[PDB]
C-alpha cells in the first residue's frame, strides 16, 4: 500500500445541518472543529507526501529507443504501450482491472495530486533507466551500457564468474521471457492476491458508512431528526434535546477521527518501507537476504496500482 | 585535490545553512506542535459548555449546593473530555517520533561507525562517511560522498579471443578507443595494457556472442626469448 | 467569497478563478491538485498550470557503447532528523 483516499469532513453541517441556533449551541463547545479539520488536513498532506516520496526519486525523465536490441530479452509486458491512450503496461492495465457514494453531509472526498498518467510516466522513467544504465543513474548522470554485461556485472556480485552467462546466455533469456507470462497469468487467474491493497479501500469503505448510519442514533432525543423538534418545541426545552444530540454525534466523530489517524500512520509506515524497497531493490543490488523476494537478489521492476506498488522480484 | 574540494564543500555547507532560513523546518514545526496543542488546552478553559459561566467561583457564588453540581458536572464533562483528547493526541505524536529516533540510531550505527553499501541510505551518491552534529531536539548528518562526471564514449566488447581461448577480465571491462584494447576498472578511466595477469582463460571462443579478435600480452615471453 | 465573471477554469478539482490558464508546463509551487500547480508569475499575475514533471532526456542505447567517468567530485550534503 502506497496511500489512502484523502476524506474531508465538515464539522457543524453534519453536525447542525441548516440551524442557526444549533450551531451557536456547538460554538459554546469551543474550538472542537477546527481541531478536527486541522487533523483531517494533516492526513490529507501526508498521503501526497508519502506518494510523491515514494515514486519521485528521479531527477530526469527518460525513456526507451525505439530499437529494441536486447540480445534475445524481452520486456514487451512491462514496457508501456503506445497503442492505448491509456499509456501503460499489460501488466498495469490488469492491476487497474482486478481492483475495484453519495455526497451529502460534509463527506468530501478529495482528488489526489498525482495523476495515474504520470505516476505511469515515473513508472516508465525508472523501467527505462534501470535497463539502459546498470545501477549507475541512481548515483549521478546515467551512464549508457550493453544490457548482458550488467547482467554479468550482477551474477559477478552475487558469487558466480560472469564465465557462466555469456556461454549460457539465450536459455536464461527464455527462462526469463517463460517467467514474465506466467507472472501476467498468475494475475490473470488469482483474484485473492491483490486484498492486501483492496482491504485498505475497504477500510476506509466500511468505517464511513457506519458514521452515516450514526446519524439515526436517539441518544435519548425524541427523535433523530433535527427540524422535527424544531417544529414542535419552544427552545428552552429544545435546548436540553439538542444538547444530547451534539453530545452524542460529536463523540461519534471524535470515535471516527481517532481511528483514521492510528490507520494513518500504519500506512505511512508502509510507505517507508516500500520507499526503501524502491531505493534498495530497483536503484541497486541488495546484498540483504529476503529483502528482495527469496534467494540471491538479482533485478526488481516497479508497476503502478492504485494506491499502491507492485515489484516483480527476478532472483 | 580532494582535500580542496572538501574544503569548498564544508565552505558552502556554512553559507548555505547561514543563509536560507528554511532549511530546520522538520525541527521547528514539531516544537511548534506542542506549543500550539498546549495553547489550545488553556484557551478550553473559558468554554462554558451549555452550563451557566465559565467561573467556577460564580457558580459557587451565585448558586445554590443542592443546584450548582448539575453544572459542575457539565464542567468536568467537557474540560475532562478536552484532557483526554489531548492525551490522545501528544501519545500519538510521541509514536511518531519513537519512529523518527529508531531512524536516527540505525543510521548511526550505519553511516557513522561503519561504511554502508545501501544506496541513499547514508544520502545520495556513494557512501564515503558522515559526521554528527547535535541540534536542538535533533539530529543533523553530513554525508560525504563520491559522485563521477566528465564522462566519454567507448566501444567495447564482452570478451577476446587470442590463440582460440576466450579471455574475461579479472575486474574490469575491455574498452577500445577505435584502434587499440584496453582494460580498465568499472568507475574510473584508467587503461592497462591487455595481459595475462589481469585476465583469465576459459573455453574456446565460438559460443560467446560479440567477441572480437586481438592479441593478449605474456610477461613472460620477452623474459624468455631474450634469454 | 465575491465572484467575478471574468475567466473561469473549469479543471477536475473544480472552478478556479482569480488565475490565468498558461499552454506551458512548469514546475510545481504549490498544490492545488490533479496535475494543477500555481504561482505568482509574469504584469505578473497568479498562473495555474500543468506540472513539469522533469528535464526529458533519452540516453543513447546501443549494445556496444559503454560511459566510463573520468573525473569525480567530493560533494557533503546535510539531513536533519
Ligand atoms: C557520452 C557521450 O557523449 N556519448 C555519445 C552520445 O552522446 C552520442 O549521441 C553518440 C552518437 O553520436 O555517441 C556517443
Ligand atoms: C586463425 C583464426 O582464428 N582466424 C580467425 C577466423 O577463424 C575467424 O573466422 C575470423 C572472424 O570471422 O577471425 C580470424
Ligand atoms: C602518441 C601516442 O602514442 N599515441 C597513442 C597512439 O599511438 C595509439 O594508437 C592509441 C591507442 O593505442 O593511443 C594513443
Ligand atoms: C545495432 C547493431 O549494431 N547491431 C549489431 C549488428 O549490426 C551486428 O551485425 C551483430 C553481430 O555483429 O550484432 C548486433
Ligand atoms: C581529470 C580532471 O578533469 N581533473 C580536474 C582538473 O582538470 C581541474 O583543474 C580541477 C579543478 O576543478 O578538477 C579536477
Amino acid at each position: 500500500p502506497v496511500s489512502m483516499t484523502k476524506t474531508s469532513v465538515d464539522c457543524t453541517m453534519y453536525i447542525c445541518g441548516d440551524s442557526t441556533e444549533c450551531s451557536n449551541l456547538l460554538l459554546q463547545y469551543g474550538s472542537f472543529c477546527t481541531q478536527l479539520n486541522r487533523a483531517l488536513t494533516g492526513i490529507a498532506v501526508e498521503q501526497d507526501k508519502n506518494t510523491q516520496e515514494v515514486f519521485a526519486q528521479v531527477k530526469q525523465i527518460y525513456k526507451t529507443p525505439p530499437i529494441k536490441d536486447f540480445g534475445g530479452f524481452n520486456f514487451s509486458q512491462i514496457l508501456p504501450d503506445p497503442s492505448k491512450p491509456s499509456k501503460r503496461s499489460p501488466i498495469e492495465d490488469l492491476l487497474f482491472n482486478k481492483v475495484t457514494a453519495q455526497k451529502f453531509n460534509g463527506l468530501t472526498v478529495l482528488p489526489p495530486l498525482l495523476t495515474d498518467e504520470m505516476i505511469a510516466q515515473y513508472t516508465s522513467a525508472l523501467l527505462a533507466g534501470t535497463i539502459t544504465s546498470g545501477w549507475t543513474f541512481g548515483a549521478g548522470p546515467a551512464l549508457q551500457i550493453p544490457f548482458p554485461m550488467q547482467m554479468a556485472y550482477r551474477f559477478n556480485g552475487i558469487g558466480v564468474t560472469q564465465n557462466v552467462l555469456y556461454e549460457n546466455q539465450k536459455l536464461i533469456a527464455n527462462q526469463f521471457n517463460s517467467a514474465i507470462g506466467k507472472i501476467q497469468d498468475s494475475l490473470s487467474s488469482t483474484p485473492s492476491a491483490l486484498g492486501k491493497l483492496q482491504d485498505v479501500v475497504n477500510q476506509n469503505a466500511q468505517a464511513l458508512n457506519t458514521l452515516v448510519k450514526q446519524l439515526s442514533s436517539n441518544f435519548g432525543a425524541i427523535s433523530s431528526v433535527l427540524n422535527d423538534i424544531l417544529s414542535r418545541l419552544d427552545p428552552p426545552e429544545a435546548e436540553v434535546q439538542i444538547d444530547r444530540l451534539i453530545t452524542g454525534r460529536l463523540q461519534s466523530l471524535q470515535t471516527y477521527v481517532t481511528q483514521q489517524l492510528i490507520r494513518a500512520a500504519e500506512i505511512r509506515a508502509s510507505a517507508n518501507l516500500a520507499a526503501t524497497k524502491m531505493s534498495e531493490c530497483v536503484l541497486g543490488q541488495s546484498k540483504r537476504v529476503d529483502f528482495c523476494g527469496k534467494g540471491y537478489h538479482l533485478m526488481s521492476f516497479p508497476q503502478s496500482a492504485p494506491h499502491g506498488v507492485v515489484f516483480l522480484h527476478v532472483t | 585535490l580532494i582535500a580542496n574540494q572538501f574544503n569548498s564543500a564544508i565552505g558552502k555547507i556554512q553559507d548555505s545553512l547561514s543563509s536560507t532560513p528554511s532549511a530546520l523546518g522538520k525541527l521547528q514545526d514539531v516544537v511548534n506542535q506542542n506549543a500550539q496543542a498546549l495553547n489550545t488546552l488553556v484557551k478550553q478553559l473559558s468554554s462554558n459548555f451549555g452550563a451557566i459561566s465559565s467561573v467556577l467561583n460564580d457558580i459557587l457564588s451565585r448558586l445554590d449546593p443542592p443546584e450548582a453540581e448539575v453544572q459542575i458536572d457539565r464542567l468536568i464533562t467537557g474540560r475532562l473530555q478536552s484532557l483526554q483528547t489531548y492525551v490522545t493526541q501528544q501519545l500519538i505524536r510521541a509514536a511518531e517520533i519513537r519512529a523518527s529516533a529508531n531512524l536516527a540510531a540505525t543510521k548511526m550505527s550505519e553511516c557513522v561507525l561503519g561504511q554502508s553499501k545501501r544506496v541513499d541510505f547514508c544520502g545520495k551518491g556513494y557512501h564515503l562517511m558522515s559526521f554528527p552534529q547535535s541540534a536542538p531536539h535533533g539530529v543533523v548528518f553530513l554525508h560525504v560522498t563520491y559522485v563521477p562526471a566528465q564522462e566519454k564514449n567507448f566501444t567495447t566488447a564482452p570478451a577476446i579471443c587470442h590463440d582460440g581461448k576466450a579471455h574475461f577480465p579479472r575486474e574490469g571491462v575491455f574498452v577500445s578507443n577505435g584502434t587499440h584494447w584496453f582494460v580498465t576498472q568499472r568507475n574510473f578511466y584508467e587503461p592497462q595494457i591487455i595481459t595475462t595477469d589481469n585476465t583469465f582463460v576459459s573455453g574456446n571462443c565460438d559460443v560467446v556472442i560479440g567477441i572480437v579478435n586481438n592479441t593478449v600480452y605474456d610477461p613472460l615471453q620477452p623474459e624468455l626469448d631474450s634469454f | 467569497v465575491y465572484s467575478t465573471g471574468s475567466n473561469v477554469f473549469q479543471t477536475r478539482a473544480g472552478c478556479l478563478i482569480g488565475a490565468e490558464h498558461v499552454n506551458n508546463s512548469y514546475e510545481c509551487d504549490i498544490p492545488i491538485g490533479a496535475g494543477i500547480c500555481a504561482s505568482y508569475q509574469t504584469s505578473q499575475s497568479i498562473i495555474a498550470y500543468t506540472m513539469s514533471l522533469g528535464a526529458e532526456n533519452s540516453v543513447a542505447y546501443s549494445n556496444n557503447s559503454i560511459a566510463i567517468p573520468t573525473n569525480f567530485t567530493i560533494s557533503v550534503t546535510t539531513e536533519i532528523l
